[PDB]
Formats: C-alpha cells, structure tokens, sequence
C-alpha cells in the first residue's frame, strides 16, 4: 500500500516544529516516516543536498502533482525582494509557491507559518508573512504553538491519513480536536485562580504548593491548545506544571501583547 | 580569476566553481561553493548563510526579564542555550546572584541539551555520510550481530534483530518511496564501511530516532516542554517542595526519580551505542584523520561554561575550560574576556549589513545589525544568485574574530583547549580514544576529530549530569530548597543603565549575549553565536573562516557529489539560525 | 485413618502428612496439606482457602448501578474482570444494551488483562519453579546469548548484556540479603534447566517485570487506572471525541494512539519473549507432561468470552467458546447454561457456612453465603490448625459442580473446549506447539501443559486486542462514536423486581455473577469464581475438586521441599481472593 | 547493605502488590535489587511453607529493630481472627509479632489505612485497620484504592534517600501527596466553576471533559494525588477518563451513599 507523500519545506524558522516532531511518543516519528507517510523532500533529515535535493523536490512535485500534502515550517520575507530567505538561489517565497501550486492539502506547522511568531515580532526587520497571506487558493491547515505539541503533530497525521480526511478546523484554520478550548478551561490550578489563590513572586510558598500564575503573567485565559490537558513530552510536563506562566504561544501576535510577566 | 595567500592557504577561484544549496542534514538555510582544480581539488571555498530574521532588532526595547523567551526562539535545535545565556547577560547587568539550586538545575538543563543534541546529530544529521543506509541491505544479519557484540555490551544485537531491521529498510525502499533516502550518495567511492557496519549503523539510527525523545524529559520537568523550555531571571520558575503539603504542586520526590531514570538510561545509550559507533566510524575511515583540519591546527576558541560554584564564572568554577589558541601555539592557551574591546569584534565587509566604517570590526557593546541585501554582481540578478561574489558580501553572517584572528569553535576546539590546559579527563580520554585507533594526537585535527570530539563530549555531559543531580539531591538533603532570587526582579530596583555579558558553550561552540539595560528596557542586544564563527565570512585582510578553511585542499571523486564538502560541513554541526539570529 | 475411590483415584490419609502454610506465589492465602506413602507419591490431598471477606453480603442494598465497584475490588491482580461481570450481570438483569464501542472497549479491557495478568503469572509466580536464579550464577554469557538467539528473534540478547545480568545477580547475593531469593529450593533434582537457560530465564524475568507496567496503560485509557479501572453500566465512561471542539476532554486521536502503541509493543514481548520461554520450559521439562493431569482429562469447563456481536452472548458471538466436557468425552462439548439450575450449583458440607440442607448443591440464584467457621476435630484447636479435618469443614472455598460433576476451568480447560469444538485458530497453534516438543496432543494435559496453554492465550490475546483496536477505528470512521446507553440509568426504569447472569472467562477460567434486583436495590449477589471452581474442597459424594486431583499421585524428590507440590498449584494460577470473595 | 523490608498481606485483594510493581521510576525491579532488601513479602518469594515461615523469623530475629514492616490488607476480628489464617493461626498474630519488631510500618492502601471493601457495611468480618491493633509504633497511612504506583515508590526513594519518615498530617498520610485534595487541583475545575456539568453519560458535555460532579464526583472531599502526579506513569486519572472519583483514598467511602449521588 503505497504511504501519502508528503514535501516538508523550511522558511524563516528555527526548527524548533521539525524537532517537536521527533519527539512524538505514539507513534513513534520513525514509525510516522517509516509506515505512515512517505517523507518525500525534508532539509533537516534527507540524505540528498544541493543539486540532488532540487532533482529530488521537482521529481516529486512534478510526479505527486495534486496528491502531496505540504507541510510547511517558517515563512516567507518580504523584505528584500524575498532575500532574507534564499534557496537555489533564489527566493524562498518561489519555492513554496511552486510547493503550493501542486498539494492537495497545506499543513502550516508553528506559529511562525500559522501567523508570524517571533521574527514578525515588533518591528518585523524582514517583513515575514504568515503562509495564509501569501497562499490564498489551497486548504492550509494552521497547527499553531512555539512550537506545536509533538503528540498533536503526530495526530494529526494520523487523523489524516486514517481518517483521509482533513481535521475539522475553527474560523481560523486550526483543528477543533486540540485548539477547540483554552489552557485555562482544562488547567490543573484553576481551583487557585478560583479561589484567589496566587504566585505572587517566584519561590514563594504559594509557588511551592502549585497556586496560580495568573499574577506572574500567565496567558492560558486567552491561548487555545491542549498543553493542559494532553501535555508535553508524553505527558510529563506543561509550562504552568513546572512553574511558569503561559506565554500565549499559540496565539498571534503573542510576543507583542506586553511584558510576559505582566496580567 | 585571482588568487591570494591567508593563514598558510592558496585561495584561487580559478577553476571549474561547485554550488550546493541547499545544504541539507543541517539547521537553517546555507550555500556553499567551492572552485576545484584540474586534480578535483577543492581551491576555493564560500560560506553563505542564506538566511536572517534579526532578533537583535526585535529584542530592543522589550522587558529585560522577557529577553530569554525572545532569544531562545533563535533556535530549535541548540534549545534552551540562548535562553541560558540570557539570563546570564541580564542578571550580569543588573547584579542578581541566583540561589545554588538554580544554577544545578541551569547546569542540568545544558548537559542535557548537550546529550541530546550531541546524540542527533550524529546520527539523523551527520551520520549518513559516513553510513550508507542503502548497502545495509546486503548485510549478512549474523555477521553484523558479530559485529556488534565483538564492539559494545548493547543488548539489541541478536541476528534475529538485525534481519528485522534489514527487513523493515527492504520493505520501505521496495516501492520506490525512498523518502529521506532518496536521491542520495549511495555507492560514492568514499562510503568505506562494510555492509555489516552498515547495518549496525542504521539499526542505531533508528534507535538513536527513537531514544532522543527521553532525554529532554528532564528539560519537561524543570522547564516545562521541550522544544523550547522556560527559565527565569533569577533562577529557575520550577518551584520545588519535597516534603510538606502540596508538594503535588510543585518538584517533588516522584519528579526526581523521573529525572533519575532519564539520566541513566541516557548515559547507558551514549556510551553503549554512539561512543562504539564513532569508534568504528573511525576504524574504517581513517584517512579523515588527515581531512578537514581548517584552523584546528591554527587558532581555537573556547569561552567556558558549566559554572559549579553558583555565580562564579571564572576559571576554578567552569567545569569546562576557556582559552584561546592562536599561531599553533598550543602551549599558550590565551585567557579570553569578553568585555575587551580588542578581542571579541566583528567584520560585516563581506556580509549583507551596514557600518558607518565596513573595514573596522565592532565588539557587541558596539555592534550595529542594520540589514543590506547587496550581493553585487552574482551572474544572475539579485533574487537569483548563480554564483557569489567572495570579493564583496556574501552572506548574512557576520564574521567575528578574536584579536584579529580567525578561530575555529565547538567540540574539537573545545576539546583541544581542555587537553592543553591539562584538563586530566581530556588527557586520558583523548590518548585512550586515539590510541585505541592507532592514530597520533594530530588526528583529532580533522573532520573524523571533529565527530570523536563530539561523542566524547557527548559521554562527558551524561557523566556531569548524575554529577550535577547528585548535587541537587545533596542540598536538598540539606534542606536547602531556594530557586529563585527576586530582590532584584522588580525594575524599580535595577540600575538605570547597566550592561552585562552572558555567555556558555553551546553544543556547536562559544555564545555570547551582550546586553545594555536602560530605563527598563533593552537598550542593546547583541549576539555572537557558535555558528557565527565557524561560518563566518571573509574579513577585510581576507581571512578565512573556520569553514572555509576546513573545505580548503580537499580532494572529490566526484565532482557533481559533494559527499566530501558535506562530510567536513556536517563534522562542525552548522546551525544557520544560529548563525544569523 | 480412610481411603475410598473417587474419579479413578484412590484418596487415602495415611502416611506422613506434609502442610504447606503459607503457599506463596499466589494471589491472597492457601493452606495445601497432602499424606504420602512410602514412596513419597501423594496418596491425599487438601485445597483450603484460608481468607474470606464477604461481598456477597456487602453488597446487598447496594444500588447495582454501584455493584462493579465494590465487586472489583474481590480482586487486584484479575483487576478489571470482577468489574466486566457485574455491569454484564445488571445489564442482564435490567434489560440495557450497550452501544458497540462500550462492547469493543471491554473486549479490549479484559484482552488486556489477559496479556498483562498471563505475562507477570509466567514469570513472578510461577518461573521460579522451573527456573534456577542461583544457577544462573554458574553460566557462561556466550552460550547464553547462543541459546537465547537460536530460539527467538528477540533483540536483547548480547553476550555483554547476560553478562551485565549476571553481575547484577551476583551483586545482588554477595552482601548475603538474597530477599525474595532467600531459603528456596534451589538446587532441587527437578531442576532441569542448563545454566544458561536459566540465565535467559532470569534475564526474561526481569524484563517481564520491567515490561508488565506499560500494557496496563491501555486500562489507564479506557478506564483511568490500573489497578482497579472504572466501568459503568450501560457502557464505558470514557466518552470519544475525535474531531470536535473539547476533544482534549475525551478519548481522542493522541489517546488512540498510545493504545496503539501498547498493543504492538505488548504483542512483540509475548510472541519473542514469553513463547519461546514457555516452550524452552517444556524441552527441558518433558516429564512433566504427564504430571499434575488431575481433572484435565476428565472434566473441563468454559464459559465463554469475548462477545463480538456486541449485547449477543451467544455461540455465533463469543470468540472464546464456552462448552463442558465431562467422563473424559471430548466428543461431546455440552452447551452450558447458567440460569440452569440443574448445572452450576455450589456445595459447603467441607466449607465453612451454612447451608438449610448441606448434602445438597444451591444454584447461585437460590445461593447462601452464611459464615460459619467449623473445623471440628483438627489435630490442634480451632486458633491453632495443625492439620485440617478433610472428612469435615475445611475451606473458605465453597464446592461448585456442574450437574455435579467436578471439573477444571481456566487455559488448560479453554484450550481443550476451543480445540474440540474445531477453533481453526486454537487447533492449529496447539498442534504446532505439541508438535515442537515432539509430544502427543495428551502432553497438554499436565502440569506444564496449563503453563503452555497460558503462553498460548497470551498470544492469542495480544491478536485479539488489535482486532478489537481495528473495529472501534473502523466505527470511528464511520461516524459511531456512541459509548454509553443512558435510558435505564435512573432507577426509576427499572424492573421492580429482575434478575441476571453477568459471565465471562477471566485469565484464571470461567466467572459468573449471579444478581438480583428488588425495589432498586440489590436483593441477592452471588459470585463463582475460577478458583473457587479449581481450589474446591470436597462435595457429599467425596468428590475432589481439580487442585486436589492434580495433586494425587505425584512423587516428591524430597518430602520437606514441596518443588513439586508448587509447581502444580502454580501452574493453576491461585487467586485465593477471587475464590472466596 | 539495603535496609530491610518486611511485607505482609492481610485480607487484602492484592491491588497494593500490584500497584507498587507497576511504578515507572524507580522501576520496582530498581527497588528490589538496589534500593531496598525485600525480605519477606507472599507475593513474590520463593520460598513457601516452612521454608518461607523460617524466612520470617530469621528475618525479624536478625533485623528486630531495624526493619521497615509494610501491610497491605488488614486482619478480621471475627471468627477468633480465623477469617484469615496463615500458618494454621490467626493473621493478627502474624501482624503482632512483625509490627513488635519493626522500626516504621507502612499502611499501604486503604485497607491497611482504614478498613476498604471488606469493612463496608455490614462488616461480615469485622475487619479492622491496621492502626486500631498496633498502637505503639509509627504508622504511616498511604491511603487508596489502590495508592498510585509512583506515590509508593516516591515515599520509598524518600525514606531511602533522605533516611527519615515523611512528614505526616493528623491522619498519618504524607503530606508530600495527601496535602490536597483532588479538586484543588483538577483539570476540570474550570467547568465545575462554570457550572459545565455532565448529566448524563456520553452526553455533550462528557464529549467536552465537563465537570462529573453532578454524576457523583467525590473529589471534592478526596485527599490524593490523582489530579497531579497522576496514574500509570502520567498516563490518565478516573476522572481523566470521564468517572467521578469515589473517594477512594478516604476512611469510610464505600458507605457514604451511591458513587452517582452528589
Ligand atoms: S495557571 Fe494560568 S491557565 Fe492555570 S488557572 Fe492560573 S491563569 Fe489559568
Ligand atoms: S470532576 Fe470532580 S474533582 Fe474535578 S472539578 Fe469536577 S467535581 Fe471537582
Ligand atoms: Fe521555531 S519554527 Fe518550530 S513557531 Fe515560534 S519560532 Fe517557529
Ligand atoms: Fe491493595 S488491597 Fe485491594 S481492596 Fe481497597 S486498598 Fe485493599
Ligand atoms: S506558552 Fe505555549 S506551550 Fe502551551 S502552555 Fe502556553 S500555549
Ligand atoms: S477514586 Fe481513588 S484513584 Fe484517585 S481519583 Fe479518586 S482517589
Ligand atoms: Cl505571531
Ligand atoms: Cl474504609
Ligand atoms: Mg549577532
Ligand atoms: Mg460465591
């Protein structure tokens, strides 16, 4: 049975999303890569470089044309006619134009493709772009968090590839099954919040009994995704658990929402 | 065509020119070209980071206390050390000493970063240009369950094993969808392990793929999630109470014994599966020992890290060494510091940026990050390079120099330092690994060094992390819980202007923050990153880079197959983000 | 002294009488006694469950909706299955469907159960009979490694990892704290393994213990905890949601897929691991073949279990077959009824309760559980037992018959009923295996027998567990996603007076749940249990349940080390809680 | 050497055994080779009958005073104690002359704590715990149905590791895991707050993770861990997987009215 390929391109990124991706517990990223998709073009993990890499990525586009799904980390710059980001050469907007044209289905993994996220950080030296801004005529997907949870990557992949079928999504592109509900709603201290019960400067004896960040800054009340419940690293951990604030990672525009420290 | 000497090269860019972008197998976005000779000889060699988002830019004017969370966005890969180095840079401007736990758990949370990061690149990032995956296919599985068990104690070695992960890579490859494999090197003359070895190789891979995922368990206890953990100016936010109520809420016994586990089953992965693994990558590719030595025989630079007196960052604190090595000279490790304007500078002449004066190198107290794309003429146009132009900006990296001098960075230069300083675990550790190859010290001087080193280092930092946890749990014994200090987290008690320097070793070498902190606010934030250095462009004397020179003299069985410009380029670990920030 | 004839044995107490108080290695608490004659061949043997709690009587009053609660808690180790029968029974009783998914959730539940429970009886209880620890000791890593390889594919099986084995052993005995180890029979003539086997044994023994924890995870899914998981009449509280908003509420894609996870992985462990053990017990052990028979060739008794057409707990349904086979006449596989009253009933004239009439037998419907301890004229005083009174009362354990024969229940008594009823699957996994051994079909028969129909059914499970996984994904395709049936939930809905039968095959053999309802409270609850079956003392008729027959007739080696006499209790399983409840 | 530990099951159904080999870190394997001497425990032990009745007195002979004694069950009144025997005698025996000898005991499970399922009313048995019996030595209670397995092996690595018992409530339980209750820290309390309750199973609510307070949930009441540390390494909790709590970690739960009644 052949695997659903998949062209899994890089903007202007810091990979953290490709490495959330490895991290998967169930399944595996090996079984992912091995078993469940076929892991056509990727510039972190493929063998091929340079001349072979684009022999590789035109083959596949070109034969996969209309069957690929594509997978994208980063974005695009503006600034400099593109030339914050160069690939063969040329523009990194060209590329994934070209991705674009021939996926059946467009995955915008990150805040970075899903919004902006850091590098569109005040004042956006490069003028970076979400992917949705630039492709306008394809089903994308935004999978958003700094990065996404590595356990929702993968299923959502899986939902994808068992299901055939993309996952339902809210008015902004994200899936239903994991961003449907705030940190807040499904958070383990909310009896603190509840209670007025804070952190009120680290290591307190508040912040040793597991009471709310609230104080500290946190913005699990406006961010939507599953770290309080699903959690991070097969369950081990979340932001709040081990003591700090949400950031608001997966929302747009969250570096630029004031001081992370402050309500 | 013209031709100059610098650091004992012949640059010639004479010659049939090679370009590879992308680099793959790495971090980021990079090219490289090279010229080749008439003898496939490598004449000339380009590094290009094509790509920037400019954190330096984005970070003025933020909330020193939000710095970490900002720059720790700057990579994926090395995740958690800019932050680390943030929160150094911002308490050495304000003046906060952080509580002895705190910089336990800082130092817990970089020897697993190093662990982890070290243990993937060997494997998914560097190791299929030195294991062809595509030969394991032909592998005897009894032969290559000898194989193993004649070189390590692993448990996972029977025939049976290996015959299923032969069988698996059959399957895979059978329909055509090669996926990561396609289109690869496969067969190249300079793939030198027999199938058996190729096997073994690819069986780890997998293990390796799958095992990387534990390791930054201990980065989820401490700082929530990995990638991209939380710290804080001040210590660390991750609470602990061991024995009182609501310990649930906070780092309790059961969350110890987690890190526990983590720790040994890392520590068993690396010295019983990638240590025998860069050992025997070794045995059969000896002439690498003699490929690639760059400026590792000239100049390298290490800064120090892995503070074990809390707040001490000098030399009887850092549990691994600084120095500088410049002419050779390794009988005279240099001291290095980072707040004097001679030593650490850096050239923008050929690099995609502005200074009021390109031919002088500015220290981070001084630095400017002003972007201008301006490749010049490129054979193309300017949204379409064809071929750079070395002679003027080619990159959007800096280039940095110490005294003037280019340096190389990272675990060999590391490794290199420690040993000549007389550091007695490098000593032992490097004459054991080299004798055990039946190669001179010299070797380690080189591309092959450069992934030993890297393996070394790698068992080095699971051996410091039981250390490091063996210290928390010895203070805790002693009731001694603190993790943060806030005297000093509220702005109205910082100086009005302060500037500090934050810097570490990164897994792929020396970084540095320099912040300046004025009216509350980030002031200035300036960057020099591992990567940086051994990327670097050409300074306005000419000089190479670590790079550069690395790929200077080598020789290609196949020009068209740049297996040997990507060996050497993957031994460094490039990390273009990084690089550029 | 007596002696009289029953079911081709001749019971005879004269002789020296052996007690073994506690056994161990069981589930909750037995007293074993036996007479041998002059040749140390057992001439009589005494079953005796030494613990009672009572919740049969606990649960009177109860609401039913609440009865799997208290009931699960008869027993830990069969965790889950107590659970299973209740709701079945209620739902019987009141006339509640479930949806197919809350059917598939508990097929996978108890499938669970039967890999991890058979897993962890394989090695904790019973391994040690057949395994020498201290002789692993004496064992050459090599050849172990050798013999590990040439039966299984399993990777583990490097001479430096039975040699790390070894050493933790050695380390282990060396202070003289030998625990669990302490003033065992090793050493014994009827030990047969060579050293390394029972080094790979012990090895085995370990990784099982590691291992076991993570098959439970699928309980921990489903049912929040292991043990003692969570279930609800009408279906399963684990409501699913795949594609909606709040899916992180609920049982969804991530959640499915750690399930999917388990199941592989447990799988793997049985078939490469616990298999090839079971099976290299039997080579070294092919004596036992023809020992510990007892009622195995007589009479044997299944339920049935694993109702695929979801609320049908019919032929046409159930995957693992129910049927009685009695006089030895494997010809005739007799359909079993429960509401029958002519076929279960429990006799307690060597029990102690009471009962209007102890010379004969009362279905469960018409049950009594009425404590009374009496165990008349022992050697020593009712607080002091020296030796139980066999021609009294002298059990916690009631006496069940099947139209009053005694009979064997559990893997052994399974595996005969699936075979003889021409299971394509159970026959041809059978004959393979006795095939291995060179052993006829009546080999299974045995002591070692009920030990490889255990490794059997723990293969047969882990298949079964991702058959059930496929059904529920390919209902979730579908758009079914119901997990509960809610319209007679309320009392108020209820019969004013019902009753039901709740059965199914637990890993130790057949259960049933006899219930009541009257006014919305539970008016009787009757359990039997397979180790009520298989530990029963005797009936009026002098009948000998199957622990006591399987005793008759063995040679000890040495009367004061009962080896002998455990490794036929063990090879039953014993849960000593679930037999008295 | 490794300190010794002695382990024995009253009326009991075992749950507690099982819980404690199910821990993820340390594994219990972990525990028994390197941590601790498990010196007698029916479960697991090779030896049997006399022999195992030797390995008990040489045990509390050899080590009298220094040994832990863990119990998991509890000994019955009724019947002059002979609802539970062990070597032809009374448990309570048994139970006695372990707890004369030993440094701490460890009251594993409600059973052990507080009396569980058999001590439900009508108490056939008179099964009593373990502290109404023994009353002259330290008692620590690690109450549930059973104890969360890395709770058991927690209070373990504590007592090993920092050489002392854990801090204790007036109850008995470790502070550092029965400090709280459930419902301080749940992840569904936002819904409880909001009064976003299921009300009926498998309904829209319950497909959201919607409070089960109104389906029966006693965490309100419960002091334990289940909400935090969690169950089976992390993996899921009763209410995670849409059952209220029962209680199960408090004296007396099973006779405080139906599990699904507020
Ligand atoms: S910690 Fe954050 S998400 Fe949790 S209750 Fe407090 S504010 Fe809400
Ligand atoms: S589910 Fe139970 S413990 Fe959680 S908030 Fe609701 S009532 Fe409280
Ligand atoms: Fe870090 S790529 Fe994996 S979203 Fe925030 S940086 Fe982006
Ligand atoms: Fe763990 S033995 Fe199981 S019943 Fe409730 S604690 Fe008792
Ligand atoms: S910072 Fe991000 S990782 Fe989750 S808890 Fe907040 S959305
Ligand atoms: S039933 Fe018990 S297991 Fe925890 S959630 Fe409630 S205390
Ligand atoms: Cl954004
Ligand atoms: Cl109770
Ligand atoms: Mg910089
Ligand atoms: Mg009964």
């Amino acid at each position: 049975k052949p695997r659903i390929p998949v062209v899994w391109i890089h903007g202007l990124e810091c990979t953290c999303c490709t490495e959330s991706f490895i991290r998967s517990a169930h399944p595996l990223a090996k079984d992912v890569i091995l078993s469940l998709i076929s892991l056509d073009y990727d510039d972190t993990l493929m063998a091929a470089a340079g001349t072979q890499a684009e022999e590789v990525f035109e083959d596949i586009i070109t034969q996969y044309n209309g069957k690929y799904i594509l997978a994208v980390e980063g974005n695009p710059p503006l600034g400099e006619q593109g030339m914050f980001c160069i690939s063969s050469g040329r523009p990194f907007i060209e590329k994934l134009k070209r991705a674009a044209a021939g996926a059946s289905a467009i995955i915008a993994w990150g805040t970075c493709a899903s919004w902006g996220c850091v590098q569109a950080a005040r004042p956006n030296p490069t003028q970076a772009t979400p992917i949705d801004k630039v492709i306008t005529d394809k089903p994308i997907i935004k999978v958003p968090g700094c990065p996404p949870i590595p356990d929702v990557m993968s299923a959502i992949i899986t939902y994808m590839v068992t299901f055939d079928r993309l996952p339902d999504v809210d008015r902004m592109g994200r899936p239903l099954m994991f961003y449907g509900q705030r940190i807040h709603d499904k958070c383990y201290r909310r009896a603190h919040f509840d209670a007025g019960e804070f952190v009120q400067s680290w290591d307190d004896d508040a912040a040793r009994k597991g009471y709310c960040l609230y104080k500290m800054g946190c913005k699990g009340p406006t961010t939507y995704n599953a770290c309080s419940s699903t959690r991070w690293n097969d369950g081990v951990s979340f932001p709040i658990q081990s003591g700090h604030g949400c950031l608001g990672c997966a929302e747009n525009g969250f570096w630029d929402r004031g001081s992370f420290y402050s309500r | 065509s013209t031709q100059y000497e610098t650091q004992g090269y012949t640059i010639n860019n004479a010659g049939r020119r090679l370009v590879v972008d992308p680099i793959t197998r790495i971090e980021g976005h990079m090219r490289c070209e090279v010229n080749i000779n008439d003898q496939n000889v490598i004449t000339n060699a380009v590094s290009c980071g094509t790509m920037f988002r400019g954190l330096e830019i984005i970070l003025q004017g933020r909330d020193p206390r939000d710095a970490w969370a900002f720059v720790e966005r700057i990579c994926g890969v090395c995740t958690g050390v800019h932050a680390l180095a943030s929160v150094y840079a911002i308490e050495d401007a304000i003046g906060i000493k952080v509580p002895d736990n705190a910089n336990i758990i800082r130092n817990i949370m970089l020897a697993t970063l190093w662990c982890h990061d070290h243990l993937v690149h060997f494997y998914q990032l560097a190791g299929m240009d030195w294991i062809d995956v595509l030969d394991a296919l032909k592998a005897d599985p009894r032969k290559t369950s000898e194989l193993a068990q004649s070189l390590s104690s692993w448990p996972k070695s029977s025939p049976g094993y290996f015959f299923d992960v032969q069988n698996r890579l059959k399957k895979f490859v059978e329909g055509g969808q090669l996926g990561i494999f396609r289109n690869g090197y496969w067969g190249h003359p300079q793939y030198k392990l027999p199938p058996e070895a190729n096997l073994m190789g690819f069986a780890h891979y997998l293990e390796a793929l799958d095992f990387q995922r534990e390791i930054v368990k201990i980065h989820a206890v401490f700082g929530g999630k990995n990638p991209h953990p939380n710290w804080i100016v001040g210590g660390m936010p991750c609470a602990i109470n061991i024995d009182e109520s609501g310990a649930v809420g906070a780092v309790n016994m059961e969350r110890l014994n987690l890190v526990q586990s983590i720790i040994t089953r890392t520590a068993d992965f690396i010295n019983n599966v990638m240590i025998p693994d860069a050992l025997a990558i070794g045995q059969f590719n000896k002439p690498w020992s003699e490929i690639g030595t760059g400026l590792s025989d000239k100049c390298v630079l290490s800064y120090g890290a892995f503070p074990d007196i809390a707040n001490d960052f000098g030399e009887k604190s850092l549990l691994m060494p600084g120095g500088a090595v410049i002419n050779g000279d390794f009988n005279n490790v240099l001291p290095v510091d980072l707040v004097d304007p001679q030593q650490v500078q850096e050239f923008v002449d050929h690099a995609w940026y502005r200074y009021p004066n390109d031919q002088v190198g500015r220290h981070p107290f001084d630095g400017i990050t002003d972007p201008w794309y301006n490749p010049g003429d490129v054979k193309g146009s300017d949204t379409n390079i064809q071929q750079l132009n070395e002679q003027e900006r080619y990159s959007w990296i800096k280039a940095p120099r110490w005294r003037g001098n280019a340096m190389e960075v990272g675990p060999l230069a590391r490794t290199l330092i420690a040993y000549h300083k007389g550091d007695a675990a490098t000593v032992e550790s490097v004459d054991r690994m080299m004798s055990a190859l039946n190669l001179p010290l010299s070797g380690i001087q080189s591309t092959l060094g450069r992934i030993l080193c890297r393996a070394h280092e790698a068992q080095w930092a699971a051996g410091k992390l039981q250390y490091f946890f063996d210290k928390l749990m010895t203070n805790l014994k002693n009731g001694n819980l603190a993790t943060a200090s806030t005297e000093k987290w509220e702005p109205a008690t910082w100086p009005t202007e302060c500037r500090g320097v934050g810097f570490t070793e990164a897994p792929r070498g020396a970084l540095g923050h320099w912040a300046a902190i004025r009216d509350g606010k980030i002031d200035l934030y300036q960057c020099v990153v591992p990567t940086t250095w051994n990327a670097s462009p050409r300074d306005p004397k000419g000089q190479i880079g670590a790079y550069e020179a690395a790929l200077m003299n080598t020789k290609m069985a196949i020009p068209e197959q740049p297996l040997e410009i990507l060996r050497t380029l993957h031994s460094f670990d490039p990390c273009l983000a990084c690089s550029t920030h």
